[PDB]
RNA sequence: GAAACUGCGAAUGGCUCAUUAAAUCAGUUAUCGUUUAUUUGAUAGUUCCUUUACUACAUGGUAUAACUGUGGUAAUUCUAGAGCUAAUACAUGCUAAUCUCGACCCUUUGGAAGAGAUGUAUUUAUUAGAAAUGUCUUCGGACUCUUUGAUGAUUCAUAAUAACUUUUCGAAUCGCAUGGCCUUGUGCUGGCGAUGGUUCAUUCAAAUUUCUGCCCUAUCAACUUUCGAUGGUAGGAUAGUGGCCUACCAUGGUUUCAACGGGUAACGGGGAAUAAGGGUUCGAUUCCGGAGAGGGAGCCUGAGAAACGGCUACCA
């Protein structure tokens, strides 16, 4: 039998 | 004070080894229990984990069983006639494994008229020396347990080789 | 010493586990279970120096008490529970099921696995014997003692468990051409079919296993588990299948 | 056989006198394994020894060495001797060494001084007795 | 009395001959208090090895004591069983005797009286009064329950049960142990009355299986020439009911070997009497009727040579002079056709 | 004291004891109908 | 929620290398030679059995601390008398079942008149443990027979019979919550957990143990054996094998292949240094194993100690 298929991102900010 | 290393005796050589280390209780050594004939007296004891001993101090009371016909019986302990090992157990009446003792007649004799009828016939016939100890009243019989370490002293009747080996000891 | 041991030193633990060395001075020793100490793996190292979701030995302690974490189907809050060889662990709150199996170079891979999966898991017949009330029983190299065994069902032999409730779904006989895998010496996580079962009285039995690649290696029959009939292994295996 | 002042009998074999199916006692025996074959003179022996490899309380378990039989002076038991060479790496040459071993021998066995036996590890019978003779040659 | 040193008493104190025992003067003074004494034993519930133990011990000293003095410990067993009102009148139980409370008095009764009886055996001491009316009077209540009691009353039903396969199992103990020594001719009437008449309309269907004390009780009774008076009553009823079951399709071998054993006995055992005769010639024709489909039943050589040494019994003692026993002898015959020496003798 | 949670607790003891008789005489079943269909 | 009882731990960790020359230790074996708290998985309806004259809708002080109060001693983690009160402490003790066949009806989802059977723990003895190539049939199927397992090996596992026991165990424990049946009763039944308990297995361990391997010394050549040295039998002891000890027996056991004795600024090893290679030296010291707690000797507790940040004696 197969295995499980494989399965948050960077934000960004900039201030000042 | 009694202790079973093997390390304080002489080695195989003859040399003597020095102490290695300081005595062990996992290897510790207790008094002997001379269990002898008297009001049943047994006191338990403690050891390793949680397991216990009964110590037989005295006993009267010992189950025999005579194996021809299959059948044990509760008997009073008579006295100790012969022991292979040491004969002041003997002297001192000092119950313990393989001592041979005499043991009442009574419930075994009641048994065997009860079953066959008899104080069928062919079955009844037994060895002609077990009738004359049945006929004396007392039989001998050699002690199967260690009244040291269980607190019993139960034990089987002697017959046929075994019997005439020890008669002729006795 | 005088009695048993309950501290263990980090460069006297398993090397497979992969513990920095200046980390600290001590390492989890794992506690009481079914499995030895030198093949299993406990659940702190596990969940932090495996799936890093932990950082540290108190949030292993609190997922743990939290009651997420389920080995062998049932809730674990021992942070030291000796989970092993073939243990299936469950995370419902992340929707992730793993089955512990070591990777070609003998190591616990994190090894995915669905639900349908992680219904069953498979076990090594150590010993087949007689119970109290002449009951055959069978005990598994987890410790499972399982009663009513089929009968055909042997030493060396597997079989497949089912975790819900505990008895034998199925079992495969430990013979010549069926595949299996190595859990111990140097060939640690090799998968192959056998050869010949070599027999020596008195003495450790030895295995040839042959490998898809046609590579010949020998090991002690300890050291072998049935998994299944070449080509059709009954768990899903880890990347790499076992080779070299 | 009735050597002593006990009586010897082996453990928990009983002969039934009423029965008497059988002139010749019931006798226990097993086989040792390894393919060591029990000889009959055990098999229909009268001997009793609780030692004995195919007629007592023992069991064949471990190493199975092979020596020469050095001694047989003492009762139910021999002093083997076992030969081997050492080796020496820093002048890379060898050295006769030797060890006596004590092994318990049953009487089925007839044993002299010379013969080669092989012998199998068993319980502690005794202080220095580990082995118990197997077979002779 | 105290616990922990009861067993050692027993045998220091109660062993006949013993240095400790009881002397011959002192007797009868200290033994009605001995008695009594065991029997308070006697009454604990066997639930642990210990408690079956000492129910055992209590028995076992039973053969030290005197006839006389056993005798007075099986009549303290029946003191409470209230009986002589039912052998007083013709036999009637009382409905306000008839409850769970009576019920449970002599199931302890018969398993002290089935105690006593394995240790003594023939050595038991049998008396009308004491044990044998005390104990009828029981299997009499049992079949008055199990009869008269709805099926609501299951625990009654169960018990009363119980008390009837002990009873009947009691009474098969003692005719085996004490039958021959014992004179029953007074007591015969009330036991067939009393216990084999109330169940010999389905003795037939009853006993199909194997050998149950009630049938074991018939067949003592065909083996001795003494008690046939016992197959004499209600024109040979008891004799007809064995070979009822004979008779039955499926009576299984283990029921069928011991009635033809049974039979041939009476056969070879000639009684001086009309009924005698009567019964012979029963005991023939319906044994001879159904023979061959019980031959083929037969599944043991033995079982195959005790129903040949019948069929010599019968030609020995001229029945085969009939036309009908003749005819059918052969026809049982050629079924064991379809040892050898005694079947050649026959023909 | 005798309160309603005690007598709780010694009915739940009795038929939990009484269920795992049941599952083991069916266990024993089980096992005899598969020894009696191989044999 | 102080204090105290109860349960668990304190036997791990840390330190040092005094003693120790087949001893420890390294590698490699065995437990069919034994104990094992804890972890993990299994595992226990025995219906009945005379005084039912009956607690199981739940038994006692056969009992005390903490606490109140009266006191001793110069002094200590000293404690005396009196009064109290609890348990998962201590000591006791119960409450209409299941399974074989099954006649007879009925021909199945069958009913059951009745004949029968009934735990563990300890000790001993005994016992078991090894031409149906046909007939019919609906064409399926039915008819008769089988009936322990493992190891190389066992007196193994297991089962059975007869007794036995100052003799055990078989829940008199606790939290959360208030569901379901009704004949409406504080009636019956009922969930999720904790802690206990018999036996087996597993795990952590422990004890012995098979074989090979240690520096200097022969101006140490014979040693061991009277007071066990080698082996046999029986017993005692132990968790258990075993001269471990006891009683009786024999005279054995090691050695120029160096036994025995002496020295060692001798804990052993993984290792470190040097060297082209062979070799030589070091290794108390981060890891494993062994021993010790100023020096001897002996012990309570507990699963586990001959413990010393536990106890008792002797020496300094
Ligand atoms: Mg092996
Ligand atoms: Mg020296
Ligand atoms: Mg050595
Ligand atoms: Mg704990
Ligand atoms: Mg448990
Ligand atoms: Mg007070
Ligand atoms: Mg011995
Ligand atoms: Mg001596
Ligand atoms: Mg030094
Ligand atoms: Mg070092
Ligand atoms: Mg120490
Ligand atoms: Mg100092
Ligand atoms: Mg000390
Ligand atoms: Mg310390």
């Amino acid at each position: 039998p197969r295995a499980a298929k494989k399965r948050a991102k960077g934000k960004n900010l900039s201030f000042k | 004070g009694i202790s079973r290393d093997s390390r304080h005796k002489r080695s195989a050589t003859g040399a003597k080894r020095a102490q290695f280390r300081k005595k062990r209780k996992f290897e510790l050594g207790r008094q002997p229990a001379n269990t002898k004939i008297g009001a049943k007296r047994i006191h338990s004891v403690r050891t390793r984990g949680g397991n216990k001993k009964y110590r037989a101090l005295r006993i009267e009371t010992g189950n025999f069983s005579w194996a021809s016909e299959g059948i044990s019986k509760k008997t009073r302990i008579a006295g100790v006639v012969y022991h292979p090992s040491n004969n002041e157990l003997v002297r001192t009446n000092t119950l313990t494994k393989a001592a041979i003792v005499q043991i009442d007649a009574t419930p075994f004799r009641q048994w065997f008229e009860a079953h066959y009828g008899q104080t069928r016939a062919a079955s009844a016939k037994i060895e002609s020396s077990v009738e004359s100890q049945f006929s004396a009243g007392r039989l001998y019989a050699c002690i199967s347990s260690r009244p040291g370490q269980s607190g019993r002293c139960d034990g089987y009747i002697l017959e046929g080789e075994e019997l005439a080996f020890y008669l002729r000891r006795l | 010493a005088r009695g048993p041991k309950k501290h263990l030193k980090r460069l006297a633990a398993p090397h497979h586990w992969l513990l920095d060395k200046l980390s600290g001075c001590y390492a989890p020793r794992p506690s009481a279970g079914p499995h030895k100490l030198r093949e299993s793996l406990p659940l702190i190292v596990f969940l932090r120096n495996r799936l890093k979701y932990a950082l540290n030995g108190r949030e292993v302690k609190a997922i743990l008490m939290q009651r997420h974490v389920k080995v062998d189907g049932k809730v674990r809050t021992d942070t030291t529970y000796p989970a092993g060889f073939m243990d299936v662990i469950t995370l419902d709150a992340t929707n992730e099921n793993f089955r512990l199996v070591y990777d070609v170079k003998g190591r616990f891979a994190v090894h995915r696995i669905t639900d349908e999966e992680a219904s069953y898991k498979l076990g090594k017949v150590k010993k087949v014997q007689l119970g109290k009330k002449g009951v055959p029983y069978v005990v598994t190299h987890d410790g499972r003692t399982i009663r009513y065994p089929d009968p055909n069902i042997k030493v060396n032999d597997t079989v497949k468990i089912d975790l819900a409730s505990g008895k034998i779904t199925d079992f495969i006989k430990f013979d010549a051409g069926k595949l299996v895998y190595v859990t111990g010496g140097r060939n640690l996580g090799r998968i192959g079919t056998i050869v010949h079962k070599e027999r020596h009285d008195g003495g450790f039995d030895l295995v040839h296993i042959k490998d898809s690649l046609d590579n010949t290696f020998v090991t002690r029959l300890n050291n072998v588990f049935v998994i299944g009939e070449q080509g059709k292994p009954y768990i899903s295996l880890p990347k790499g299948k076992g080779i070299k | 056989v009735q050597s002593e002042r006990a009586f010897q009998k082996q453990p928990h074999i009983f002969n039934n006198p009423k029965v008497k199916t059988s002139k010749r006692t019931k006798r226990w025996y097993k086989n040792a394994g390894l393919g060591f074959k029990t000889p009959k003179t055990a098999i229909e022996g009268s001997y009793i020894d609780k030692k004995c490899p195919f007629t007592g309380l023992v069991s064949i378990r471990g190493k199975i060495l092979t020596g020469t039989v050095v001694s047989t002076k003492m009762h139910r038991t021999i002093v083997i001797r076992r030969a081997y060479l050492h080796y020496i790496p820093k002048y890379n040459r060898y050295e006769k060494r030797h060890k006596n071993v004590p092994v318990h021998v049953s009487p089925a066995f007839r044993v002299q001084v010379g013969d080669i036996v092989t012998v199998g590890q068993c319980r502690p019978i005794s202080k220095t007795v580990r082995f118990n003779v197997v077979k002779v040659s | 009395l105290d616990d922990t040193l009861f067993k050692d008493e027993i045998t220091t104190f109660l062993t006949e001959n013993g240095s400790q025992s009881i002397k011959a003067e002192d007797e009868k003074v200290v033994m009605p208090y001995v008695l009594r004494i065991f029997f308070g034993r006697a009454q604990v519930p066997p639930t642990s090895g210990q408690k079956r133990s000492r129910k055992i011990a209590v028995i076992s000293v039973l053969p030290n004591f005197k006839k006389p003095y056993i005798n007075d410990f099986l009549s303290l067993a029946s003191e409470r069983l209230d009986y002589n009102y039912f052998f007083g009148n013709s036999h009637q139980i009382n409905s306000s005797k008839a409850t769970l409370k009576t019920i449970r008095r002599m199931t302890g009764f018969v398993n002290i009286v089935n105690s006593t009886l394995s240790v003594l055996r023939t050595n038991f001491p049998l008396h009308t009064n004491s044990v044998l009316q005390p104990l009828i009077y029981s299997i009499a209540m049992a079949y008055y329950v199990l009869d008269t009691e709805s099926t609501e009353e299951v625990h009654l039903r169960k018990m009363a049960s119980n008390l009837r396969q002990q009873g009947l199992k009691c009474l098969s103990s003692v005719f085996e142990f004490v039958g021959n020594t014992f004179d029953w001719s007074t007591s015969m009437e009330d036991i067939y009355a009393v216990v084999v008449k109330p169940r010999i309309s389905h003795f037939s269907d009853e006993n199909l299986q194997q050998p149950s004390s009630l049938l074991r009780l018939f067949l003592y009774w065909a083996h001795n020439p003494s008690l046939y008076q016992f197959l004499y009553y209600d024109e040979f009823a008891t004799a007809t009911a064995l070979m009822d079951t004979i008779s039955n399709q499926h009576v299984k071998e283990a029921v069928i070997g011991p009635i033809i054993e049974a039979a041939d006995s009476i056969i070879r055992n000639p009684v001086n009497d009309d009924h005698y005769v009567d019964l012979v010639t029963l005991i023939c024709t319906s044994c001879l009727k159904i023979l061959p489909s019980l031959y083929v039943k037969l599944s043991d050589s033995n079982s195959i040579s005790t129903f040949l040494n019948l069929l010599v019994s019968i030609t020995e003692m001229g029945f085969i002079q009939d036309d009908h026993v003749r005819s059918r002898l052969i026809s049982s015959l050629i079924s064991i056709l379809k040892d050898t020496q005694k079947i050649l003798k026959i023909l | 004291l005798v309160t309603p949670q005690r007598l709780q607790r010694k009915r739940h003891q009795r038929a939990l004891k009484v269920r795992n008789a049941q599952a083991q005489r069916e266990a024993a079943a089980e096992y005899a109908q598969l020894l009696a269909k191989r044999l």
